[PDB]
RNA sequence: GACGACCCAUUCGAACGUCUGCCCUAUCAACUUUCGAUGGUAGUCGCCGUGCCUACCAUGGUGACCACGGGUGACGGGGAAUCAGGGUUCGAUUCCGGAGAGGGAGCCUGAGAAACGGCUACCACAUCCAAGGAAGGCAGCAGGCGCGCAAAUUACCCACUCCCGACCCGGGGAGGUAGUGACGAAAAAUAACAAUACAGGACUCUUUCGAGGCCCUGUAAUUGGAAUGAGUCCACUUUAAAUCCUUUAACGAGGAUCCAUUGGAGGGCAAGUCUGGUCGCAGCAGCCGCGGUAAUUCCAGCUCCAAUAGCGUAUAUUAAAGUU
């Protein structure tokens, strides 16, 4: 396919050091393409290269023909890496989580509560 | 004559269950429209009703 | 959250006179049930109630002006009323059938490409039409006046350009 | 007519109406609650009991028939109610010393039809309807 | 810059006090007082005003304009259902105010509590014990027993929304997400189009018969061409991670199955003086009435009628009721 990336209400968001717009996309006989492909084209429309671009949203209307999302473009990596909610950074990997599921935390906490002075057994040991 | 199940336990049981599929929704109203009004049959004053197995 | 009904039931359960009108009206427009009829008549009788207020309010009350002006615009915008009328008395001359002309399935048949009305409803649902750029599947679109000159078939269908169906391409295979 | 039409007679109107409303039959049952205390129901739509024993109940003239009711004791009151059984052969599907579910006729206090002394009927034997027992789309679970 | 402290102002309130507004009951008409009831004077106490309390002194206060007493399946309000006008009925329940955490009482800490995810005692329960003692309060989220006509998962997660802390970092069954879900509401599939075939009206052609005919119509016979999601399902998307939805491959309709039911057909009230069985028996019947061997009402078959992914039944309640 040949697809169009089209702006919508730009802001130069100096305080967070980024540029936030809407990602308005048209697709002719298809719709709903990977988000990875989208940020490539936006890389070569503001020459900021695709590792400081971040996008999300992208709900597709009935019958295809249009999809609309929301995209950020940071000036540098470290401004994204600092600000950015964790799951959006881990969305295309550079971070993870662990931690580890849920529960194993609370049952340990209440056991740690019932000792005093030494809790190093329960932190490793159960 | 106090006995129950009397009338229902001495009657014959028969059937002639359908092979023909009846219509639903839209088309059931379509046939109802055409068969009553858009035929157009009616004649002199009569009592006939839409049923008559008499 | 917030929900409410869009129709009401008749006070009488049966009445030979009533039933024939509801039947023959459904026959013309291809409607599925009486719930598709009473829906229309709720909206209409609502509009007939609002109008019935403003005529009894003082002439050149500010409430009466602002409401009527913006109301009649909406009745003209859907095309159940003319601007050669443009006053509140003609609201009461409005009736049930004029609405149904502006239904999507009615306008397909009347001013487009269809067989009998029963055909035209199926075309709307099987995604072979659009309204300006946008696919629809709802025969109860009620169609604004401006959008009557943009009713076209769809741009991906076997009716006009686009890929054939699975009856043709089956037989090709 | 024949009564005050003063401008300061709100008291003499609103106290009179509050008294003469009690002569109505309907109002007097609702607000005294003697209804609740006297009824075998608590005002609940249904109720549940345990069978005591089948009976035959004679009809009121002109009609002559035997109507095959039951008699039942309740779970939550321990008092006794005489309850009709519907369609032909449904008596057999009720077996003595089991539970049943009862319900009023549809006249809300009064005995219905040509059968006297009965004010209740029966709907479910044991999580199974009289319909499905009668028609044959279900069977006895025992 | 950070922290702390005294006072004043401010903010968030807190606490008392003003005026007006209340359901049923008289088979409740007199009520209240040295066990302070009403007032005066002084004092104690309290954050403060005050019979709040105490001493002394006076004898008042309230009521047919319903007091006092009793009842309430009575938390109050913002509201909800019905409705021409006037009304009637409901308000446990997402917002605001209040009261309470098994039943009573007392109290610590603090700016704020007579706190129960704090404490002490009594009373009613119930648990462990080596019998010496010890420990407990799900009207928090789930879950169990019991009670009944009657009501869901011992699921996922702090990403959203906000709160708490010494804090940009931690925590939160608040809250968000999914599961169960015909309480209820909105949307709208279950076959559309031609061929032949009979069939009908205007027509027009014929004196009529009859024939043609297109705007039709069903209906038989087979079919033919055409279309689509219901399902199945790779991919993308969704999001905390996922599901669903929308978007898209590949499969996916010839009516026999990719199957619409729930009630009714004597009158009220839309539809059988059809066929078989029963014979005042069995049953139906809101009501009026049907059945005693020729049943338009019962039990069945066929046909027909109503509403329709809904319909029936029981009960509370409103409209109908100018029968409050």
């Amino acid at each position: 396919d040949t697809v169009t990336i089209r702006t919508r209400k730009f802001m130069t968001n100096r305080l967070l050091q980024r540029k936030q717009m809407v990602i308005d996309v048209l697709h002719p006989g298809k719709a709903t393409v990977p988000k990875t492909e989208i940020q490539e084209k936006l890389a070569k429309m503001y020459k900021t290269t695709p590792d400081v671009i971040f996008v999300f949203g992208f709900r597709t209307h009935f019958g295809g023909g249009k999809t609309t999302g929301f995209g950020m473009i940071y000036d540098s990596l470290d401004y994204a890496k600092k600000n950015e909610p964790k799951h959006r950074l881990a969305r295309h990997g550079l971070y993870e989580k662990k931690k580890t599921s849920r529960k194993q935390r609370k049952e340990r906490k209440n056991r740690m509560k019932k000792v005093r002075g030494t809790a190093k057994a329960n932190v490793g040991a159960g | 004559l106090a006995r129950v199940g009397k009338v229902r336990g001495q009657t014959l049981k028969v059937a002639k269950q359908e092979k023909k599929k009846k219509r639903t929704g839209r088309a059931k109203r379509r046939m109802q429209y055409n068969r009553r009004f858009v035929n157009v049959v009616p004649t002199f004053g009569k009592k006939k009703g839409p049923n008559a197995n008499s | 959250w917030v929900c409410r009904k869009t129709y009401v039931t008749p006070r009488r359960p049966f009445e030979k006179s009533r039933l024939d009108q509801e039947l023959k009206l459904i026959g013309e427009y291809g409607l599925r049930n009486k719930r598709e009829v009473w829906r229309v008549k709720f909206t209409l009788a609502k509009i007939r109630k609002a109008a019935r207020e403003l005529l009894t309010l003082d002439e050149k009350d500010p409430r009466r002006l602002f409401e009527g002006n913006a109301l009649l615009r909406r009745l003209v915008r859907i095309g159940v009323l003319d601007e050669g009328k443009m006053k509140l008395d003609y609201i009461l001359g409005l009736k049930i059938e004029d609405f149904l002309e502006r239904r999507l399935q009615t306008q397909v048949f009347k001013l487009g490409l269809a067989k009998s009305i029963h055909h035209a409803r199926v075309l709307i649902r099987q995604r072979h039409i659009r309204v300006r750029k946008q696919v629809v599947n709802i025969p109860s679109f009620i169609v604004r006046l401006d959008s009557q000159k943009h009713i076209d078939f769809s741009l991906r269908s076997p009716y006009g350009g686009g890929r054939p169906g699975r009856v043709k391409r089956k037989n090709a295979k | 007519m024949g009564k005050c039409r003063g401008l300061r007679t709100a008291r003499k109107l609103r106290s009179h109406r509050r008294d003469q409303k009690w002569h109505d039959k309907q109002y007097k049952k609702a607000h005294l609650g003697t209804a609740l205390k006297a009824n075998p129901f608590g005002g609940a739509s249904h109720a549940k009991g345990i069978v005591l024993e089948k009976v035959g109940v004679e009809a009121k003239q002109p009609n002559s028939a035997i109507r095959k009711c039951v008699r039942v004791q309740l779970i939550k009151n321990g008092k006794k109610i005489t309850a009709f059984v519907p369609n032909d052969g449904c008596l057999n599907f009720i077996e003595e010393n089991d539970e049943v579910l009862v319900a009023g006729f549809g006249r809300k206090g009064h005995a219905v039809g040509d059968i006297p002394g009965v004010r209740f009927k029966v709907v479910k034997v044991a999580n199974v309807s009289l319909l499905a027992l009668y028609k044959g789309k279900k069977e006895r679970p025992r």
